[PDB]
Formats: C-alpha cells, sequence, structure tokens
RNA sequence: AAACGGCUCUAAUCUAUUAG
DNA sequence: TAATAGATTAGAGCCGTTTAT
C-alpha cells in the first residue's frame, strides 16, 4: 500500500535504523519500524509486511545477516513479494563493510549499500524510491521530530520526581558566645607566631582575636598571666554573623573574615588531635587516613583507603569555613596517594595521575559516601565535630551536610 | 532542607525549523540550521600530516561510533549530517619541508588566500603557537582549524608501552562530531541557534586575560570582540567601560535595528561601582543593564543521596535574589549520563550589578551553554558568553579583530 | 591545538592587621 | 618592603573520555 518496512538486527543495528527511519519520515515516507513503537507483536509485524508494506527494507549487516526476527520478516516479505510480483519489493541495505561477498543471505545476495557513506546510500535509496512508484507525503520533519521525542526520548526526560541531595556544606551548629580581642600589649612577643598557639588566634591591631578565654595561652605565653580581662574587647558572635556589629574597632566584614580564619585554624588544629594525616595541597591542607588506622580500611562500611595497583589511595578532605548563606564548612574531597599507606608520594605528578585514575570510576554515590564517612570519622559526638577554639569554647560542625531537595529528577540508568 | 529549582532544558533550533536539545541528535536528524553546500579544505603541514588529514577525512565520511552510543551520540558521517561534502579530493595542499613556525604556517596560508577553512596539521615532532597563529591570521580573516597529528591519527602515536597517548577509542564518534561541527562552523554555516531567543536581550561576555598587565575583552553573542589592555586589576576604567558598552550597544543596534531592552554582561569577576556607573551612563534609559558574574569551582557539591548518578543538569540553588548556583553540568536525562566526570561543579552566578530575576538569569545562562560551536557537545559547563569571550581574549592577547567567532575558535 | 569536564599546581590582586 | 589570614581572580598542566550494552 503506502507503508515502508525496515527489518533490522534489533539489539545492535539501532543507530543506522533510527537514523534511516527518522530521515525517511522527515521526507514524508510512511515508515514502519520495530524501533518506532513503545510497549509492543509478530502478528502486527507480519500484518504490516503482508498487506500495508509498499517497500520492504532490510539492514544487511553481518549481525543482521542471520537473525531469527530478521529472517522471519524476510520470509513473510518474500511471500508478499511473490504475491505482488514486484521485482524490487525487498531492498537490502548493505551498511557493514565487514559483511563479505557471498556471505549474505541467499535471498539477499541476488537482490543499495551504505558502507561507503550513509548520505550516498540514502540518496540511492531515495532515487530507487522515485524510480518505482513509492508513495510519499510532502517532507514533514515536524513529525520526525515528534516521533523522535515521543519514542527515542520517551524514557530520557526530566520527570516530576522528588529528589534529595547531600551537599559539600556541613553547617556550623554553634559558635562561642563571644569573640574576644585580648590586649596582650607586651605579654605577646612581637615576633611570636600566633599560629603556634594552642587555640586559633589572629593578631588583630594591638589585640589577639580568638574565641579562647584570656588565660588560655598561659603555657605558650607565660606573660599572659597578670593580664586584666577588662581591657579585652568582647563582641557577640551572633552580632558578627548577623551583620549587626559594625564598629570603628573592626569592620563587620573584617570581623566575619577573622571568624572564618579562626574556624579554619581551629579545623587545622583539630585535625592534629584527630589521629589523621595531613597533605599540603596548593591552597589548603587535605586530611587523609593512613592504612591500618581504620578497621579493614573502612569506616561504617565505607572504604576510605584502598589499593591502586602498587599504590595506596586515601580519601582526603579539606575544609574551608564560610558564613555567607549560613555558617558552614565546605569540605572538598581529594584522593591522596601513598607508597605503602603511610608514606606519602613526594612527586605531585604521580599524585595527580593516580588521583585521576582513582576518580575515573568514582561517581556520585562513591564521593558522597566517602565524604560523609570521613566527616563522621572526624565526629566527636553523635552529630557534631568539636573544634577547640578555647579551653571552654567549641565550634560545632554538623555531622550531616546541608540537605537540598528538588521537584525534578530522572529515572536512574540501569 | 533547601528547595532546589529546576531550569527547563533549552531547545536549539535546527534545519526545517526543528528544535531539540542535543546538537548531535538535531544535526543528525534535521541537519544544520545554516546549509552550506560544500567545504573546500586547505591543508598546511608535512606530507605525513597531509596523509593523516586525508585518511581522517575518508574515515569521517563513513559512520563513526563511540564506545557508548546512547551516552554519546555516534557520527552518521559528515554528509549524512550536514548535507554537504567535506572530502579529501577537494583539498589544496601547501607542502611544508615559536614565532618562526607561526610565520611558516601563516605565510603558507596567506599566499594561497578558494578554500572554506584552512586546516593546520601540526606535527608532533610551543605553548603559544596556536594563539599566535590564530592572531596573525585575524587581519587576513582566514577561518582556520588547527589539528594535531596525534588527534586525527591518535592510534599512530603511542608511548613506550605501545598504548595510544591520547585515548580516543571511546569517543571516536564524539571526536568526529566535534571536528565536523568545527569545520562546518568555520566554513560559514551555523549548525544551530537558540530555539528560543528573548528579543531585545543582548549578551556580553567580559573576561580578563593576563598578558605575559591585564587585557579586558568583551564578546557579544548574537542569537562581537572588544579588547583593551590595562593595569593589573580585573576592572574597567570609566572611559574603558564606556567604550566597551557603547561598542556593544551599537553592534546590537546595527544587528537588530534597535537598542536592547535588557543587556546582560557575563563576567568571571565582580564589577566595581566605578565601572558600573560608567556602564550605566552610556546605556539608554529604557535598556536594563545587568552585570552577571559567573564563577567556577566554588566549593559546593550536591550529591544525589539515593543513586550512583549525580544531580541532574538544570537544577539550581537560589541562594539569594541576586546569587544562585546553577548546575549546567550533571546528569542529562536525554544523554542518560553526566556531562562531567565524578560529581559536577555548579557555577555560582551572582547578579553583582543591576536588577534582574535570578531565575531568568539562570535560564539565560543554561540557554547560552548550548551555543558552544567550538565543540559538538550536548551542553557546556559555562555560557557561550564567557567561553567565547575567553577564547577570543586569549587569542587577541597573543597579538581591528574580526567579529566572527570562527576566526578564534 | 577537536573538545568538555574533574583535578592538581603555581601565581597575582584586593582587603584587614602586624613587623619595618 | 615583608608576613599572617580571607577572598577573589587568572594561568598552566594533566588525566579521562562521563557508571550501561
Ligand atoms: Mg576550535
Amino acid at each position: 500500500r503506502n507503508k515502508i518496512f525496515i527489518s533490522h538486527a534489533t539489539p545492535e543495528d539501532d543507530d543506522f535504523t533510527r537514523w534511516l527511519s527518522l530521515k525517511l519520515i522527515g521526507l514524508g515516507y510512511e515508515v514502519w519500524c520495530d524501533i518506532l513503537f513503545l510497549d509492543k507483536f509478530w502478528s502486527t509485524i507480519e500484518k504490516e509486511i503482508r498487506e500495508n508494506t509498499c517497500k520492504f527494507l532490510i539492514v544487511s549487516s553481518t549481525a543482521g545477516n542471520k537473525r531469527e526476527g530478521v529472517l522471519k520478516e524476510l520470509a513473510v516479505a518474500t511471500k508478499v513479494k511473490k504475491h505482488l510480483q514486484d521485482d524490487m519489493f525487498i531492498i537490502p541495505l548493505a551498511i557493514d563493510e565487514n559483511l563479505s561477498y557471498d556471505d549474505i543471505n541467499i535471498e539477499i545476495v541476488r537482490l543499495i549499500d551504505f558502507k561507503k557513506s550513509w548520505a550516498k546510500g540514502l540518496q540511492d535509496l531515495l532515487d530507487a524510491f522515485e524510480k518505482q512508484n513509492v508513495p510519499k507525503k510532502p517532507p514533514d520533519h515536524s513529525k520526525s521530530n515528534l516521533l523522535y521525542q515521543q519514542i527515542f526520548l520517551h524514557d530520557k526526560q526530566a520527570i516530576e520526581k522528588e529528589e534529595t541531595y547531600d551537599s559539600n556544606w556541613f553547617p556550623i551548629i554553634s559558635f562561642p558566645n563571644e569573640l574576644r580581642f585580648h590586649r596582650y600589649d607586651w605579654r605577646l612577643p612581637k615576633q611570636f607566631d600566633v599560629r603556634t598557639l594552642a587555640f586559633p588566634a589572629i593578631r588583630y591591631k594591638e589585640y589577639l582575636c580568638t574565641f579562647a578565654w584570656e588565660y588560655d595561652f598561659i603555657h605558650q605565653l607565660p606573660k599572659t598571666e597578670t593580664y586584666n580581662g577588662q581591657e579585652s574587647i568582647r563582641i557577640s558572635t551572633s552580632d558578627i554573623l548577623s551583620g549587626r556589629y559594625d564598629t570603628d574597632f573592626i569592620r563587620n566584614y573584617e570581623c566575619q573574615r577573622l571568624i572564618v580564619q579562626l574556624i579554619n585554624k581551629a579545623f587545622e588544629l583539630r585535625m592534629k588531635d584527630k589521629n589523621v594525616r595531613e597533605y599540603q595541597m596548593s591552597k589548603t591542607f587535605a586530611y587523609w587516613i593512613e592504612k591500618g588506622k581504620l578497621e579493614k580500611d573502612k569506616f561504617e562500611k565505607i572504604k576510605l583507603v584502598g589499593k591502586q595497583k602498587n599504590k595506596y589511595w586515601h580519601f582526603g578532605i579539606s575544609a574551608a569555613g564560610k558564613l555567607y548563606p549560613s555558617p558552614v564548612l565546605m569540605v572538598s574531597s581529594h584522593i591522596i596517594f601513598t607508597m605503602d599507606g603511610i608514606n606519602l608520594i613526594k612527586s605531585k605528578s604521580i599524585q595527580h595521575s593516580s588521583r585521576r585514575k582513582q576518580g575515573k570510576n568514582w561517581w556520585n554515590d562513591k564521593w558522597r559516601e566517602k565524604l560523609l564517612a570521613f566527616i563522621r570519622f572526624l565526629s566527636d559526638d553523635q552529630n557534631a565535630i568539636y573544634l577547640n577554639v578555647g579551653s571552654e569554647e567549641k565550634i560545632l560542625i554538623s555531622n550531616k551536610p546541608l540537605k537540598f531537595f528538588g521537584k525534578m529528577s530522572y529515572v536512574t540508568p540501569s | 532542607m533547601k528547595e532546589l529549582i529546576y531550569i527547563e532544558e533549552p531547545s536549539i533550533l535546527f534545519a526545517h525549523g526543528q528544535k531539540c536539545t542535543d546538537p548531535r541528535d538535531g544535526l543528525a536528524l534535521f541537519g544544520p540550521l545554516n546549509q552550506i553546500y560544500g567545504i573546500k579544505s586547505g591543508v598546511v603541514g608535512t606530507q605525513k600530516g597531509l596523509q593523516i588529514f586525508k585518511s581522517y577525512l575518508d574515515k569521517i565520511q563513513k559512520p563513526i561510533y563511540n564506545h557508548n552510543n546512547i551516552t554519546r551520540p555516534m557520527f552518521p558521517g559528515f554528509e549524512a549530517v550536514f548535507g554537504c561534502k567535506w572530502e579529501s579530493q577537494n583539498i589544496v595542499f601547501k607542502e611544508i619541508t615559536t614565532y618562526d613556525l607561526v610565520t611558516l604556517f601563516n605565510d603558507k596560508i596567506i599566499t594561497a588566500n578558494r578554500v572554506d577553512v584552512w586546516f593546520v596539521i601540526v606535527p608532533e615532532e610551543d605553548a603559544q603557537f596556536h594563539d599566535q597563529l590564530k592572531a596573525r591570521l585575524l587581519e587576513h580573516t582566514i577561518p582556520t582549524q588547527i589539528l594535531r597529528e596525534s588527534t586525527l591519527a591518535w592510534r599512530d602515536f603511542k608511548n613506550t608501552f605501545g598504548a595510544p597517548i591520547r585515548d580516543f577509542s571511546k569517543i571516536e564518534g564524539h571526536l568526529a562530531w566535534t571536528i565536523s561541527t568545527a569545520a562546518y562552523y568555520k566554513a560559514g554555516g551555523k549548525p544551530w541557534k537558540l530555539g528560543d531567543i528573548r528579543p531585545g536581550v543582548c549578551y556580553l561576555g567580559l573576561v580578563y586575560k593576563k598578558i605575559e598587565q591585564n587585557a579586558c575583552c568583551a564578546a557579544q553573542m548574537f542569537l562581537g570582540p572588544w579588547y583593551n589592555p590595562e593595569k593589573g586589576e580585573y576592572h574597567l576604567k570609566p572611559k574603558e567601560a564606556k567604550a566597551l558598552l557603547t561598542q556593544a550597544l551599537e553592534s546590537y543596534k546595527e544587528q537588530n535595528k534597535s537598542y536592547p531592552k535588557e543587556v546582560f554582561i557575563h563576567a568571571r569577576t565582580r564589577f566595581n561601582d566605578e565601572e558600573w556607573n560608567a556602564f550605566n551612563e552610556v546605556t539608554p534609559k529604557n535598556t536594563n543593564l545587568v552585570g552577571v558574574t559567573i564563577t567556577k569551582s566554588k566549593p559546593l557539591k550536591l550529591y544525589k543521596t539515593e543513586g550512583a548518578f549525580p544531580i541532574m543538569r538544570g537544577n539550581a540553588y537560589i541562594v539569594d535574589e541576586k546569587k544562585a548556583f546553577l548546575w549546567t553540568l550533571g546528569f542529562v536525562p536525554k544523554l542518560q549520563s553526566t556531562l562531567s566526570m565524578e560529581v559536577p561543579n555548579p557555577i555560582f552566578i551572582e547578579i553583582n550589578k543591576g536588577e534582574a530575576e535570578i531565575q531568568q538569569v539562570l535560564k539565560d545562562i543554561l540557554a547560552l551553554t548550548k551555543l558552544n560551536y567550538n565543540a559538538c557537545i550536548y551542553a557546556d559547563g559555562e555560557p557561550v558568553t564567557l567561553r567565547f569571550a575567553n577564547k577570543i581574549g586569549e587569542i587577541l592577547t597573543a597579538s581591528t579583530p574580526p567579529l566572527a567567532f570562527k576566526y578564534y575558535i
């Protein structure tokens, strides 16, 4: 009648069959193909080939040369060809150069090639269709697009699925109530490194900015005693984070910057007591667990250290405190490599190449689980990490990262 | 729990007025938006390079598949896609045998300059060769594609192990797709455009390139290069910003016969108040001028809790009315895979200056991620504004440039 | 330099403070 | 001038080629 039938090797010849079928439908041809239907079928096939088909096409590839469905469709199409007495009812479509001469099906061989080019093959098929009286409609690529969207992208859309996401950001549960600027005029040596103090401390002006109480640095700074705490400037941390406190002594943005520096220094100092190893990144310190420091190199069923060929990978983390959306700790994930699990590889090129090799097969689930397992490994209590900013002051980092949810998602590939 | 918003995936128009979301799929189905009828290739290189390019041309005439043909659409063949012939029989070859090598290739090109695009085949046997070659070809307006010999014949170049140095076995079809799209775009044919382009919105990519002291470069996207070296700050002087915005507005007025109703300036740097007042003092009153700063690798990583696949592309975290995170990368449902490896980095988009709806800004940026004509990919990590601005800026800093992007990409 | 990402590394600048 | 931060920024390499079949 008017239909155009294409028979093909369904599992492997889908690319050419899809291209040809949608191209022909874009040209106005009434194409019938097994790939143009959803939730399909041999009675319908045989019926379309027997009565509806005007021209019957077969992708003559090596894989499709001897296939049960292809051969069955070829047989019924040969029956219809004998019934209609059309010399060119069945048109082989030679697309595979691997299919050698005298190796194609006996019926096919004595009967257009796409091996050299698909455009040349499509043009030959088109001119054959014009030489015979193959019915066609005016070129309507709109319906080709519609069929492509309706069938080939039917299971490949964004659906109305409620999806939940874990983030890089672990909320800061609480801060010490007061940020204190201690006026260690001479008791703090001018050349003393405040980074070497027991608790995070920033020299700010004529003061030491810290969450620590004024006599917390007694051991490191013996002269800290006999210092009056009245001259210390005490600022509510909530005032700093809410932007309420703006004073000539220290700008609000500078106060938040000092708070973030204290957070970063407190995290750095806490990793010292967290039985974890450190690795100097370009701009920060990543923190990784040695081999043998975890039971079977696992924490709560998540492998944080493993083997890469003759090397050992360790899931490391680096944390930067931030306060803009909410007080959080952004934890970047890294893979840090060691020769035997304890001894770092000195060369950064080998470290980077190994990081790429290990992150090859690391995906959303792996990165998420490793980040969460490492953060829970640094947990002090059930749901928080303690950063000792002072003897009686702590910064609490949430064990659980910030949670997100969207009303759109996808069906996961299987 | 923060609510995520989803930006609907933009469609891109192709031939016969057909819109889809994948440049590869749309090109294979409907054909290129602009139909050129042939690509005459000019080859500059050695005899080995000419043979490599000819072999790759014969190969790309035939269909080429990827390892994953569902995740990465395979290449049907150049003529089967673009409806025109790009063959090795239509090749004019200039036989060969950093500044002197650039001069060699440049002279071999301009002496002959009727080709559509000149293909510079680079022998493997110079970190500024491409940019300089591209820059001194600007005044003679040659569309050029530089192809390393280890790209067209990536198998033939191996390490001491014997494995290929550049492993393109899994992305051979994607490599053919990208090379075909680059050659077609440089030959004068736009393969797609935005399916929906808001009328009267002008898109500007404003980047700064460190000349080896920083050169500001603006590229206007028509759905337009600008350059000026200056001191070591990523900001524009009053007169410099005024000249930039005036040139962009006049280019838009020439193209569309009217001034834009909105102008969006995309940058990787925040705008200071001085340069923004300079921008505002030259824009028309009815034109809304918005300064959008897009930063990459800001340490946020949304991990899909349930599955092994990442956050879907198009999800956006609206931090503020002016600040947000946009996942221009991530899982693509149509591709059934991710545009990125491991977990995607969202781009942080801030409305630093001006007033605009943040959702509309992220929609525009997601749309502009589709116009990367330098690559035949589903979508880009960053909008074509910033990407093409960076390309033409690094190209210009190598030392009036042409306004067509095919002379830079 | 087909290209895009993920990473790593190196710098520069602006702030705020301090030592000159 | 130098140092300590936090923030922004850019530039160079380098590796993999996006979990299925
Ligand atoms: Mg290019």
